[PDB]
This record gives structure tokens, sequence and C-alpha cells, in this order.
């Protein structure tokens, strides 16, 4: 199923291939292997212009690194850093702050882009 | 400059690039084949070959689709020369290597070439533009060898790859606003470097670095928290250096770094109208003239450029405002050595003038110049008493006359305008110089000066001759948007003497360039109908 | 004496 | 966490990417910068794919140089190299430690991947033989030139024994001079010396 | 009207250029010591004369110098940063610039050898002292002189020739040619060249270099 969706993700058919990763979510037999199709999912429902959907997804692969005593993966950085930068925008700079210190631990871009999030999220805190 | 967005890709067609000719026609018909390298610099041959190239990739429309990572493969020559490193350049540099694919940058880069390396790297780096993309910027970290990690074993790289990759690198962190990246830009203009296992000094590279450094933080001198006091120390350390008078030469702060500093100095504080900072900036003929002056001459022309854009407000469009505070004030009018920091103060003010009225057209700004044009045209290239003093100060005069005819064709640009069509035309033609009518190494160097200057003067009236007609008449620079300045300050940049440093920048005012041309068409027909009064509301 | 010639 | 034979996972990396990646005195220095700024190229350019690629250990260069188409301790013995599909990498990531802050720190400062940065700060080997244009020429005008002649001679005493012409001379390295001994009608043909320098055998052209 | 008669004045053109006739050729100057001339007893300061001993080299060295320095003059050797084309590792340009005859600098690479002589600030030599010795050094001895001018490296123009053939003595050189109002040379960067040496020599020393410039109480 996740096949699938790469290929009309490919394809521009992004109408379909939601409903294609969907369908792999549930079959899943762990929860763990659904990082990777948690944030490519919300890429796609950024790429139909509505954030607010896609926030919910966004909750998911974040969370499950929690759930999994903190897994600190690459694609839950990228999530991270992506949650936090909505949350500046949405005025919540409390909320988002916590989100930088979590992916301090990623790439040497990632650190830099969190910790620069940080101190602008820390002076209007 | 003639052919902007002329040219429409058919994607699956196939671009053709004209080789140079580089043949001349007498009108005794005898014609004449010039041949690399006997005739020639071999540099030169090539290095034409790299500007025709860039024109070539420049002709095709900014709005043009299909142009992705597999049609410059398929244009790709199967053997790569300076011809293909302009087109590479020319893609680049209008935005059509937004995501170039990393399979074939690898392909280009693997031969040690320098201009196909330099076309991707100033192209790739003008077409993202300030994305701040790690997957890019990783490249010309590798690329410089003074950010690799210090007390790795040397790796071979160009300094002119090396200028080639600072300046596309400061272009890349375009309004970043990014210390970590700006202090390291700082302290890598004024320390020295290493070629060929021996340390050396560049000016060409210094000013490269003072060029990117003025880029990255473009626009962040109008503070009237950290970061204001942080610019403060920024600042006053550049003072400090253009300021600093040195009785004996430090190694590690000659007067190579003043040109890259002041033009940080410069872009910090662009379109600011402080006054304080234009003040220790403006230098005042009066002082300077009584005293015996130091550092290099070629600094007051950018000192004063620079002083006149930080006063964004009254830069004056009258001839008093070039000929303010400017005596002879000695008997001796014959053309000395001393009055050569007049010639670069009326350089300095005209060409921040030109800058100023940028293709917006005037009559009385026109009239001024040709006045200008037509007194200093004489006497240019006159090598009549071979005096040193008169050797250097007629060299300042040809480049003074080089900074008016381009200043000339700016104001004026994209309008096709008549008598300044004919003085860049003169200068174009007829060689002049030592030969003509007006121990074996030793002859070659005594024969590149001149060739070198020749070529010093050939590109100034050539870009002139491209502003005056510039798209096809149909497109207008810009000068509205805050980097737009930057851009066109920077393109303008007089490296007109030798060995004319930063050359591939001359390709750079195209981002400032945007179509400013309305004509009427008519529906039924479908033909252009002129010469209707249009109303404006500005 | 070195300096030797062609 | 272990991906079936039968369903590989593709990785980024396509077909003519391995195809890039596997392409390749003072001139053998020249050569060897221009093969380490090409490993090093093609090193940080690339190593995306082979970044998600691996299980433990080991390196993206390691993987590069294993591509077929004084040194330090290698890191395990996997030469896998670059491959379209892999079978072991099922994505999984190691929880954070001690050791990966130590290790993202001494990153922060480089601005290259640390892979490469041990590549380069690893040390070129300086092995190479100088035989070149002599550093010192002296003078010995009107030399011998006879097929049956033998000369120049060595003494422990940085002393050289020359049949220029007719005549004996002395060369002192030490002094850099010329000595001249004897001289004879017949010209000499080898010369020698017995002991320690203390006596010079000398042939002549009759005997 | 100011404004239109002095920018006549800083750029004359129909007074100044006279017929335009210029011969381009480079001018030479000759440095021979065995002919006896106002002009040249001007720039060659240690006198006309078999070979001289080293000894007597020594002494006349000095005896130059003590001349060079005994009239009212100001030496700036010291006030300018030096960078030869290459070193050898024995030599640097200091004992080139130590005063002392018996030590003396050496370059070794490429056989037009650079020597540069780059100042701080705006100063205006008027003669410069050089010394040869082609008796004590003909295998190194500086055959071709080829001296530049200019306010920077960029724009580094030819100023003067100089041909060796036998002078072993200091050697002074006031400049007239470029202004001869001043009777001095004002640049800020000055190369010297030595494209080829004596009996097709390969390397060159240099003995001596100056640069000279003009200008109760409770201990």
């Amino acid at each position: 199923w996740q096949v699938l969706g790469e290929c009309y993700s490919k394809t521009g058919n992004k109408v379909e291939a939601i409903k294609c990763y969907k369908r792999s979510i549930k079959a899943s037999q762990t929860v763990d292997q659904n990082t990777s199709i948690y944030y490519r999912l919300a890429q796609l429902y950024e790429e139909l212009e509505d954030l607010q959907e896609c926030k919910k997804f966004m909750m998911k692969c974040v969370d499950v690194e929690e759930l999994l005593e903190g897994i600190v993966t690459d694609e839950t950085v990228k999530a991270r850093l992506w949650l936090a930068i909505f949350e500046i925008k949405a005025g919540n700079y409390q909320l988002a702050y916590d989100y930088a210190m979590g992916v301090s631990s990623g790439t040497s871009q990632e650190i830099e882009e969190a910790r620069m999030l940080a101190r602008e999220c820390r002076r209007h805190m | 400059a003639v052919a902007y967005a002329t040219e429409k890709p058919i994607s699956t067609q196939k671009w053709v690039i004209q080789p140079l000719n580089l043949i001349s026609v007498f009108p005794d018909d005898t014609k004449i084949t010039v041949k690399a390298p006997e005739d020639i610099a071999h540099d030169i041959v090539e290095w034409g070959q790299f500007h025709a190239g860039v024109s070539s990739g420049l002709r095709i429309s900014k709005k043009a689709t299909g142009i992705t990572g597999s049609w410059i493969a398929f244009n790709k020559p199967k053997e790569l020369d300076a011809y293909h490193g302009g087109f590479l350049l020319g893609l680049g540099l209008n935005g059509h290597l937004k995501n170039l694919e990393e399979w074939h940058i690898y392909n280009y880069l693997s031969p040690r070439n320098t201009h196909i390396s330099i076309g991707l790297l100033l192209g790739m780096s003008s077409s993202m533009k300030g994305s701040m993309d790690s997957k890019l910027i990783k490249v010309i970290s590798v690329h410089l060898v003074a950010f690799l990690p210090s007390g790795s074993s040397d790796l071979n790289i160009d300094l002119k790859l090396q200028t080639a990759g600072i300046i596309g690198m400061g272009m890349l962190y375009l309004n970043s606003r990014h210390k970590r990246m700006s202090d390291s830009i700082f302290a890598q203009l004024v320390s020295l470097l290493n070629v060929n296992d021996e340390m050396v000094a560049d000016e060409e590279y210094r000013l490269a670095a003072g060029i990117s450094l003025g880029l990255i933080n473009l626009g962040a001198g109008q503070t009237k928290v950290e970061q204001n006091v942080m610019y403060e120390d920024l600042t006053t350390k550049l003072l400090e250096i253009v300021t600093s008078t040195y009785d004996v030469e430090n190694d590690w702060i000659p007067e190579n770094s003043q040109i890259g500093a002041v033009i940080a100095i410069m872009f910090l504080f662009l379109k600011s109208n402080n006054f304080g900072i234009s003040n220790m900036l403006k230098v005042d003929l009066k002082e300077i003239l009584k005293a015996n002056i130091n550092t290099r001459p070629e600094l007051l022309m950018y000192r004063e450029w620079a002083s006149n854009m930080i006063l964004w407000e009254f830069i004056g469009d009258d001839l008093s405002f070039i000929m303010k505070d400017v005596d002879i004030g000695v008997k001796f009018s014959e053309l000395n050595t001393d009055l050569l920091p007049i010639y670069y103060t009326m350089a300095g003010r005209i060409l921040a003038m030109g800058i100023r009225f940028a293709s917006t057209g005037n009559l009385k700004i026109r009239n001024i110049l040709l006045s200008l044009v037509d007194k200093f045209l004489p006497l240019y290239q006159y090598p009549g008493k071979q005096n040193l003093d008169f050797r250097l100060t007629i060299s300042v005069i040809n480049v003074l006359t080089n900074v008016i005819v381009v200043s000339l064709s700016m104001v004026m640009c994209a309008s096709g305008d008549l008598e300044v069509l004919r003085r860049v035309k003169y200068l174009h033609e007829v060689a002049s110089g030592p030969y003509s009518d007006l121990s074996d190494p030793t002859a070659y160097l005594e024969d590149k000066k001149d060739i070198d200057d020749h070529y010093g003067k050939f590109i100034s009236t050539n870009l002139a001759l491209g502003f005056l007609f510039l798209g096809s008449g149909q497109y207008a620079l810009n000068t509205s948007t805050l980097e737009s300045i930057a851009f066109l300050s920077m393109s303008v940049l007089p490296t007109y003497t030798t060995p004319h440093p930063l050359q591939e920048l001359k390709h750079f005012w195209s981002m400032a360039v945007e179509p400013r041309c309305l004509v009427i068409k008519d529906i039924s027909t479908g033909d252009a109908v002129n010469n209707v009064p249009i109303e404006l509301v500005v | 004496l070195s300096d030797i010639t062609n | 966490v272990y991906g079936d034979r039968y369903i590989p996972s593709r990785t980024d990396i396509d077909f003519n990417s391995i195809v890039s990646i596997s392409s390749m005195v003072e001139y053998q220095k020249e050569r060897q910068a221009h093969e380490t700024y090409n490993t090093l190229l093609k090193n940080e350019l690339f190593g995306e794919m082979l970044s998600k690629d691996t299980v433990g250990s080991e390196s993206s260069i390691d993987r590069i140089k294993n591509t077929r188409p004084e040194i330090t301790r290698p890191s395990s013995n996997s030469v896998r190299g670059a491959s379209l599909l892999t079978y072991q990498q099922r994505k999984g990531r190691r929880l954070s430690a001690a050791s990966l802050l130590q290790s993202q720190f001494f990153d922060s400062m480089s601005p290259v991947r640390p892979d490469s940065k041990q590549l380069l700060l690893s040390p070129g080997k300086q092995f190479r033989q100088i035989a070149k244009v002599p550093y010192r020429v002296l003078d010995a005008p009107s030399l011998a030139d006879d097929f049956y002649y033998s000369l120049i001679d060595w003494s422990s005493t940085d002393v050289l024994a020359v049949a220029l012409g007719k005549s004996i001379f002395l060369t002192d390295n030490n002094t850099g001079d010329v000595v001249h001994l004897c001289d004879t009608e017949n010209e000499y043909t080898s010369l020698s010396w017995i002991g320690a320098g203390s006596h010079l055998a000398v042939g002549q052209a009759n005997g | 009207i100011g404004i239109n008669k002095v920018l006549d004045h800083l750029a004359p053109s129909e007074l100044i250029k006279p017929v335009k006739s210029c011969h381009n050729k480079p001018s030479v100057l000759v440095l021979d010591d065995r002919i006896v001339d106002a002009a040249t007893k001007d720039l060659y300061v240690n006198g006309f004369q078999q070979n001289p001993t080293p000894e007597n080299l020594q002494h006349m060295f000095h005896q130059g110098i003590e001349i060079l320095d005994s009239a009212r003059m100001i030496n700036v050797t010291h006030l300018a940063l030096w960078k030869p084309s290459s070193f050898k590792l024995g030599n640097p340009v200091d004992f080139a610039l130590d005063d002392n005859y018996d030590t003396f600098w050496q370059s070794d690479g490429g056989q037009p050898h650079q020597l540069d002589i780059m100042f701080s600030k705006r100063m205006d030599i008027c003669v410069m002292a050089i010394f040869f010795s082609m008796i004590a050094d003909e295998s190194y001895a500086p055959s071709l002189v080829k001296v530049y001018a200019g306010h920077s490296p960029s724009d580094a123009r030819f100023y003067k020739m100089l041909e060796v053939r036998n002078v072993n003595g200091w050697v002074a050189l006031r400049f007239l040619d470029n202004r001869e109002d001043d009777q001095l040379l004002k640049c800020q960067f000055i190369r010297l060249l030595f494209p080829v040496n004596h009996e097709n020599g390969k390397d060159t020393h240099l003995r001596g270099i100056r640069l000279y410039v003009p200008s109760a109480i409770l201990r």
C-alpha cells in the first residue's frame, strides 16, 4: 500500500494518494512503523493547502517519539521544526518552545534551526 | 543586455552556442585572422568564450517553463569548454536552476576546470537566492579552502574559484542576518591565505569577501537587543579598518582589504540616511589636498561613493554636487599625480549620481554628463610625454572616462539615445594608445600591460552599449526593491584596471531587470496601435 | 660553479 | 525491523547515480591532490542514501571506496558499496545517549560531514624519491676522458683526489677549495689511497 | 563660470598635446664606469677607477655608505614591506638591507626574479641606492634590471632600464624624467626585476640596497 502512495504522489494524483496511505496505516501491525507514513502524509495536505488538517497528522508523528521513549529519528526532526514554525505564526510561543528543545539532537542544520527559533520564542515568552 | 528575454525554449529543441569568430575585416577586405595563443594572451580567448556563453544562457526568458535538470544535460556538448560554463551560469542567473538534481552536479564538477565550476556556483546560487538550503551551501563549504576544517591536507583549488565560491556563498545568504556566518566572513577578509604552499595576499578575494559580507547583512544598518550591539561592534570594526593609519605595513592588515571594508560598510547602511557614518566615510578635498595623503588613492572613489549612497535623499542632480569642494589650487596646471584624488572624487560622485537616477531618464543629468564626456574624451589614452606621473594620471583619466560613459548609459538606460550612442561608439572604436596615431619575457609583460588596458577600456563601453539597448528596449532596470540597488551597485563595480578583479560578476544586473515598457495592441485586429496619450498616476 | 648553460 | 528478501525496499539512489559514483615527481602529488578532492566531493554531495543505509559503525566514505565499477584502522569489514535496493535497512534510530550529544557537539563546529573531516584530517603518504639535478657543482677544468681511466675517489676525511690533465688536484668538501699535490710528464689514469688517507696510490699512463 | 574654467584646468587637451609624436621606445640608462662625465658622476658616487681585492671592496662599500649618508638626507629603507619572488632558506632580504658587504640575500626560483617594495603611506622617494659587485659576484651578478612604479600592485608600470657591464660600487639613481618640477618620484609601489644575469647566470644576489627621501632643555 505504501508503494502505491508513492506512485500516486509522483504522478500528481494527491487526491488519491491520501486514501492510499490511510489504508496502509490500518494494515500496519505496530504503531512504530507509521512514523514514515505520517510525515509524508502531512506533506500532501500541505500541498493541498489545508494547514489545519495537516496538524492532526503532525501531532501523531511527533507523539510516536514520546511513545517510543524518545526514538529521536530523522523524519520526526523535520516534524518538530515544521510544527514549531507554524506555532510561531499562531502566536503561542510557550507551546512552540518545548518543540525546539526536544529536537536539539538532530543534524547540524536541524539544531541551529531550532536553536534560533528557541531564542526568538524565548524573548516573546 | 541586448538580448534579455527574446528567445523562448522548446525543451525538445536543442540549443546552439555560436563560437567566437574574432576575425577582423578591413575596408581593404584583406582579412586577417587572430589565432591563440601567439597573438593574444591564452586566458583571454576562452574568457571571452565564457562571457559569450553567459549571454547566450541569459537570452532565455525568465518565465520560460520546461527547463529542468535534464534539459541542460540534454544540451551538454559532450566536451566541457568555456561556452557551456557560461551557458550554465546564464540559466542559473535567470533563476532556472532552482533545484538541480545531484546526479550531474558531480559530472560537471568532476573535472577541475575553473570556468564550468565558476559558472555552476554563481548561477546555481543566484537561482535559489537566499533559500539557505543545506544540500547546496555545503558544496561551497567544501570548495572554500579557508572554511574547510583546519589542519586538513590542502586540496588544489584555484584562487579565482575561491573568489567565485565566496561571492556565490554570500549571495546564498542574502538577508539571512546570520551571525555565525557573518563573523567568519569578516575574519576571512582580514586574514591572509595560502596558495601553492606559500602565504599570499589577494585584492580580488578581499574584495569578494567585502561584497559578500555587505550582501549577507544587507539592510541591517537602519537600527536606531543584542543584535544592535553586535552590529555596532561590526560597524566600529569596519570603521577601524577603513580609518586605521599605519606608518609600517602590517602583514595581515594590508591596504588590499580597504575596498572590501568600504563596500561592506556601504551595504550595511545602504539607503539609511545616517549622516554620521557618511561623515567618517565622506572625505573632504580641502583638508586632504593640504596634506600628503595616505593609502591607495583608489580607496577615495569607493569611500565617497559609499558616503553618497548612505544619504539616499541628497544625491545632487546638478554639476555643483559633482564639482563640490574642488579646486586645483596650484600653479602647475600640468597633469600631475597630486591631483589624482580629485579625479577619484568626481568618479565616485558621478557614479552614485548615475545609480540614483537609474532608468528613470532625465535631461539636465544627461546634458551635464555630455559636457563632462566632451571635455574628458580628448585626453583619453594620450601617451604624449611618457612620464610615470603623467602615465599614472592618464590611466586614472582612462578609468574616469570609463565611469562617466557607464554612468551616462546607466541614467539613460533602455532609451536608445543618439548622442550617448555616438560617444560610446567612438570610445568603442579606434584603439589609439602608444601605437597607431593620435629580455623576451620583459617585452611580453610590456605588451601584456597594454593589451590588458585595452581589455579594460572595452568592457566599459561594451557594458554601456548593452545598457543603452536593454532587452531590445522593452526592459528597464529596477531600483525600488532594496536588494535591486544592491545587485545594481554590485554589477557596476569599476574594476577596469589590471587584473580586472571579479570580472565574471559584470553579468549580474539581470536581477535588477524587469519589464518596464508599456505598449498598446488592438483586440479585434490583434496588431499594435501607438501614439495615443497615456495618463499615469504616480 | 653551478649555473650550467644548456 | 528486518526487511523481507523477496520484497526489498528501494533506496533514493538511482540507476545512473551509481554510474556517477563509481566514476573515477609533482605529477603524482597533483594527481593525489585531485583524487582526494574528487573523492571528498562525491562523498559530501552524495551520502544521504548512504546515511539512510548501513546498519552499524562503518562510514559513507568506506562505502564509496568499496564500490567496484601509514594507514589508520578500518572500522568494520563490510564492502557492500553502492546498491539500488537494500534488504537489511528498515527505518530505525538509536535512542539519544551522552555519546550522541558529544558527537552532535563536535559536529556543531564542523561545516562538513564528520566522515569527510576525518578523511581530510587523515595524513597522505609522504613517500617520494627525489633524484633531481645536482645541488652543487664545482670546478675541475681539463679532466681526462679515456675509457680505461678511473680518477675520482672518496676518502673518509671529506677529501677528493683528481687527476686534472697532468697534475693531481685536491678538493676538500669541508673547505670547498682546490689544492695541488704534484705533477709529472706522463698523464695519470688511476687514483687510490692506502690506509686512512695517509698515502695516495696513483697509476700513470706507462704503468 | 567657475565650474567650467576649473574643468578645463584639470584636464587641458588642446593646450597640452603638442604633436603627439612620441617615440614609444624604452629609454636605456648607461651604467659604465670607464667614461667620466658630469651626469655620470651625479649617478655614480664611488668614482671611476686590475680587479680590487674583496677587502678593498668592503672598504669602498663603507666609504660609499658614508658619502651617501653624509649629505642631508633621510633613510626610510626600514619603513616599507619587502617580499622577494622566492627565498633559498639561507638568506632573507634582511642581509641585503643590513648595510653589510659580507652578508647578502639570494633568491632561488624562476629566472625572472622579482623584488617587491611595498609602502604603507605615500612616501616621496628622491634617490634610490643600489650596490653591485661584478668581480665579487660575477656568477650571480645582475646584468639587466627594470624598475617599475605605481601606487598599487595593480597599476605597476615601467619606469627605467638599466644595463650592467662593469660596476663594482654603489649606484645612485635620482629620478627626473617623471617630474621635472619636483626632481623626485612619488609612488607607493616599487618592484624590481632581474630577468637574466651575467655570462648566462641563473640566480642573483643583492649586497646592499637603500632608499632615500627628503623632508635650553632638561634631560
